[PDB]
């Protein structure tokens, strides 16, 4: 995927999948 | 090479609409999200939100959320940020910036290639040449050191202007302070030499003002006040 | 809404080590970033990820994050450091990014210098044309950071009242001015103004009056 964001260990930027 | 260009400095009204661009080249437009970030004059960053291009996927943060409207427009690789209705605390640079470009930071959260601004000045001033008052010498005596004298720029929109003395025939001591903004929405600045105290009365001190947006240039001469008996 | 909190203002001699903090209570379990910004420039990222640093970003700068804190790093900074430093994170909920207050780093690179200033009354021109501007001009300081207050007959003065913020001098000292607005009715009605410029330890104030030359 290249939309989804990495925001935190384990977590991505809501609804970036 | 991998670039954001905005478009140019921009001089509104209150009312007014406007829309700014961030033309990308160098590398897949739809492939990463683009933010825009405001920066008052003198203030900090505000990350006001971004969009993915491929989908137009377009999030910003509560307080920016209607205060200015985000878009892409794909075929031409541009991403835009726009308002209906300007407000004078809209005043501000506007930068764009693509998330994750570079390295581990792909496919993150880190802004990694900036645009190079655009600035927005919104004001219900309207164009206006500055008033140029001179700033007399001191009456006192120095035994023999300095006196400064100046022009006060007053009451011009928009910046800039430039000052020169004699012509540019005089550069040594002098010192063109930047402008202040007045709440009537136009600003100031002044320009102030240093010379011996002693050339005074024989010396000719004059400014050049010169305001390009209004197409207006002033010469004033500065001499000692009239109550200096010298 | 969710907001990063960080000192406005750190400084440091060329060679030490300069700290700046960023807190927030979403930070236990978001990546911190920081960005540089310069005078005049375009703010470059030096850390994502709460540690690591693009190529091109020197070692100097290193960056932690620990529960709700993020810590900026600069060892040995360096003269071209002062700049302005802004962490970077999302809210709690992953909906939105924020940047921090800004912290401006300061690395002294010269000595002290008190400031030079120079008081102007409004001309009997400006009077003429129905306004009134006294023009206090400051110049030749380090650090870039003074304090201006205006009086009218000895007591305090805030209206009327612009003023810069300093702005670097070709000699890498500052300058600063300061405007004070009045009408030609209060001018004419006061019989001294005077402008008070503070700088570390040194006050150095300038007075004008109407009726005296």
């Amino acid at each position: 995927t290249r939309k989804s964001i990495r925001i935190g260990p384990g977590q991505a930027f809501y609804a970036t999948g | 090479e991998v670039q954001l260009v905005q478009s140019g400095a921009e001089v509104k009204k209150p009312g007014e609409s406007l829309k700014i661009s961030c033309k990308a080249s160098g590398y897949s437009f739809s492939s990463y999200w683009i933010a825009w970030v405001r920066q008052m004059p003198g203030k900090g960053l505000e990350w006001m939100g971004f969009i993915y291009p491929a989908d137009s996927d377009t999030r910003y943060s509560p307080s920016f959320q209607g205060q200015g409207t985000i878009s892409a427009d794909k075929s031409i690789s541009t991403a835009y940020l726009q308002w209906s209705s300007l407000k004078a605390s809209d005043t501000a640079m506007y930068y764009c910036a693509i998330l994750g470009f570079w390295g581990a930071n792909r496919g993150g959260g880190g802004m990694d290639v900036w645009g190079q601004g655009t600035t927005v000045i919104v004001s219900s001033a309207s164009t206006k040449g500055p008033s140029v008052f001179p700033l007399a010498p001191s009456s006192k005596s120095t035994s023999g050191g300095t006196a400064a004298l100046g022009c006060l720029v007053k009451d011009y929109f928009p910046e800039p202007v430039t000052v020169s003395w004699n012509s540019g025939a005089l550069t040594s001591g002098v010192h063109t302070f930047p402008a202040v903004l007045q709440s009537s929405g136009l600003y100031s600045l002044s320009s102030v030499v240093t010379v011996p105290s002693s050339s005074l009365g024989t010396q000719t001190y004059i400014c050049n003002v010169n305001h390009k947006p209004s197409n207006t240039k002033v010469d004033k001469k500065v001499e000692p006040k009239s109550c200096d008996k010298t | 809404s969710y907001e990063l909190t960080q000192p406005p203002s750190v400084s440091v001699s060329p060679g030490q080590t300069a700290r700046i903090t960023c807190s927030g209570d979403a930070l236990p379990e978001k990546y911190a970033y920081w960005y540089q910004q310069k005078s005049g420039q375009a703010p470059v990222l030096i850390i994502y990820e709460d540690s690591k640093r693009p190529s091109g970003i020197p070692e100097r700068f290193s960056g932690s994050r620990s529960g709700t804190m993020a810590t900026l790093t600069i060892s040995g900074a360096q003269v071209d450091d002062e700049a302005d430093y802004y962490c970077y994170s999302t809210n709690s909920g992953g909906t939105f990014f924020v940047f921090g207050t800004g912290t401006k780093v300061t690395v002294l690179g010269q000595p002290k210098a008190n400031p030079t200033v120079t008081l102007f009354p409004p001309s009997s021109e400006e009077l003429q044309a129905n306004k009134a501007t006294l023009v206090c001009l400051i110049s030749d300081f380090y650090p870039g950071a003074v304090t201006v207050a205006w009086k009218a007959d000895s007591s305090p003065v805030k209206a009327g009242v612009e003023t810069t913020t300093p702005s670097k001098q070709s000699n890498n000292k500052y300058a600063a001015s300061s405007y004070l607005s009045l009408t030609p009715e209060q001018w004419k009605s006061h019989r001294s103004y005077s402008c008070q410029v503070t700088h570390e330890g040194s006050t150095v104030e300038k007075t004008v009056a109407p009726t005296e030359c």
